[PDB]
């Protein structure tokens, strides 16, 4: 089958408890991760997916590790305080991917960015410089927004993305009432 | 058909774990592992050794979980451990360190993949603090009880593999069962780190500190200990005022055991003390 | 070491490997690279061999040898001829002593065991050659 780890970065600030948008919607991407989790499991179960968040303080909440009954039971006291932490939020996982078990798993990390980012177009070219440089697989998925969406993500990720044969996909979510399991899962990154 | 010269490499890290796991060498029988690799035909070296929890039935095959003995090998196997086993060990408390029928028995299922199969028995119960002599054992082929017992080459080594000689165990259970020489292997990391920090566990902190305890405690303590010490030099004096009457009468052959000089020499080396001191108080006292 | 005090590398190196046993046995064989047989040679011509017949100044019957059992004061001459020469002790190379009646003679006085060359005295004929061996355990 597929061979591969699962990285998830998931959002823990304020901001994905207000009232415009879904009713809490850490719920609903806790879903998410549950059908991605599970996809992958019914794909292939000895994929191991991670649980860390992007707090100021980040912790490493679940080893990597295929069994998913205790990231069940992970999944919740997300522990509400921060705001956004993106440098090492991104050098919290992908340096941390050399201490997976199966060395054959390919490189994967997504993120749920809930937050604006707080770091300059500098720090978006030299962390998509770093990413591009090591030749790992970045899934970008942006949930709510104050400014536009993707101003200068555009470029971040133009820039971040190499092998433009079946390479990485981004996923922007417009505003809708709608879950966002289903359009989350329109790319090819999902099953 | 063929056999060689084999020896057994002890590092500091098997022989650690074998002290901790004499120490945790209760009664009840206890089961490990030694890991290693295999470079060649007669050279084999241990370096990882763990402990095994302890169960009801003891010593045997059914207490070797494959499940956690493939677990705990696999969770060493994603961390900087690639070694494979090498053997098992355990302890034989009391009845001597020989191996019962059960264990030439697993010993006998456990050697069905390594043609080595090394075994090692510490018991740390009986031996006394002074050596801590091991002995590593193996298994000779049934089929072979028509040729020569043991063709090993290089016969030099047995007479250091002789120091075991107890007159009941060794050659009282030699038949179908022998044993290997063990030797040691030490890196100037360990030299130097070992030997720097045994030195240290008998020196200070800033070696600076009991020194002055000693040195003030001549005039305190050691004063009792001088004037015990003369009372026993003039105990032995009281018979010494004697010994020229004797010395003075017969002047052949010895038969008093006791020597009266080199316990005086004794005395002398701990009174010196003062004399050694004295310096260490004239250099606190000048700077 | 040698006649002239200096010593043979072979033997040396023969003996040390000899020594060299404890660790491994097979390397004893090394031993025949130091065995120096004790003997002389008056070998005249490479291919005409001579005859010398000296005589000794001690007794026969204390240099002979020392036969085994069985388990089913000067001697005239030495025993050595046809140059086969015998083993000979270093301390039997003072009391040697050349026949003033022999036939021939080198050009330096033999005093020491060594390597010698023969010179023919008499330049005649009647040279005394002997033959060789023939096939056998050796070529
Ligand atoms: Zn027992």
């Amino acid at each position: 089958m597929v061979l591969e780890s699962t990285m998830v970065c998931v959002d823990n600030s304020e901001y994905m408890r207000n009232g415009d948008f879904l009713p809490t919607r850490l719920q609903a991407q806790q879903d998410a991760v549950n059908i991605v989790c599970h996809s992958k499991t019914r794909s292939n179960p000895e994929n191991n997916v991670g649980l860390i968040t992007l707090a100021n303080d980040c912790e490493v909440l679940t080893t990597l590790t295929p069994d998913t009954g205790r990231i069940l039971s992970k999944l919740h006291t997300v522990q509400p305080k921060g705001k956004i932490t993106f440098c090492t939020g991104i050098r919290v996982a992908h340096l941390a991917l050399k201490h997976r078990q199966g060395k054959n798993h390919k490189m994967r990390i997504i993120a749920f960015v809930g937050s604006p980012v707080e770091d300059n177009e500098k720090d978006l070219v030299k962390l998509a410089k770093r990413l591009k440089k090591e030749k790992v697989n970045v899934d970008i998925i942006n949930f709510g927004e104050e400014e536009v969406n993707t101003e200068k993500l555009t470029a971040f990720v133009n820039t971040l993305n190499g092998k433009d044969g079946t390479g990485s996909h981004l996923v922007t979510v417009p505003p809708g009432p709608s879950l966002a399991d289903a359009l989350i899962s329109s790319p090819i990154l999902a099953g | 058909a063929v056999d060689t010269a084999e020896q057994v490499y002890i590092s500091s890290l098997a022989l650690l774990k074998m002290l901790k796991h004499g120490r945790a060498g209760v009664p009840m029988e206890v089961m490990g592992l030694m890991l290693g690799e295999f470079v060649d035909d007669y050279t084999v070296r241990v370096i990882d050794v763990f402990a095994m929890p302890q169960s009801g039935t003891g010593v045997s095959v059914e207490a070797v979980d494959p499940v956690f003995q493939a677990k705990m090998l696999d969770m060493l196997k994603q961390t900087g451990r690639p070694e494979m086993v090498v053997g098992w060990y355990h302890s034989h408390p009391g009845f001597g360190c020989w191996l019962s029928g059960v264990d030439i028995n697993t010993q006998q299922s456990f050697e069905a993949l390594s043609e080595r199969a090394v075994a090692v028995v510490v018991d740390p119960i009986q031996s006394v603090k002074g050596k801590v002599v091991i002995d590593a054992f193996r298994l000779i082929n049934a089929n072979m009880m028509v040729l020569g017992h043991e063709p090993r080459q290089t016969t030099s080594n047995l007479g250091h593999l002789n120091k075991p000689s107890i007159q009941a165990l060794i050659h009282g259970l030699n038949r179908h069962y022998y044993s290997i020489t063990i030797n040691y292997r030490k890196n100037e990391l360990e030299q130097k780190m070992l030997l720097n920090l045994h030195k240290k566990s008998w020196m200070e902190g800033l070696t600076l500190q009991d020194y002055s305890e000693h040195c003030k405690h001549n005039e305190s303590v050691v004063k009792e200990m001088l004037e015990l010490a003369k009372n026993y030099n003039k105990a032995v004096e009281e018979e010494d005022k004697m010994t020229p009457e004797q010395l003075a009468i017969k002047n052949v052959g010895k038969q008093d055991p006791k020597r009266h000089l080199e316990e005086h020499v004794d005395v002398l080396m701990t009174s010196n003390i003062v004399q050694c001191l004295a310096a260490m108080l004239d250099t606190v006292v000048f700077k | 070491q040698s006649r002239t005090g200096h010593t043979h590398m072979p033997s040396v190196v023969g003996v040390l490997v000899f020594t060299q046993f404890w660790f491994w046995f097979p390397l004893s064989h090394f031993l025949s690279l130091a065995y120096t047989p004790t003997c002389v040679i008056g070998l005249n011509k490479d291919l005409k061999m001579p005859k010398v017949q000296y005589k000794s100044n001690c007794k026969p019957s204390t240099f002979a040898y020392p036969a085994p059992l069985e388990v089913p004061s000067i001697t005239a001459k030495a025993k050595k001829k046809e140059k086969n020469p015998a083993r000979v002790m270093p301390a039997q190379l003072k009391v040697l002593t050349m026949p003033e009646t022999c036939r021939y003679q080198p050009f330096k006085p033999l005093s020491i065991g060594g390597i010698i060359i023969l010179k023919d005295t008499s330049e005649d004929i009647e040279e005394l050659v002997e033959p060789v061996a023939a096939h056998g355990p050796k070529i």
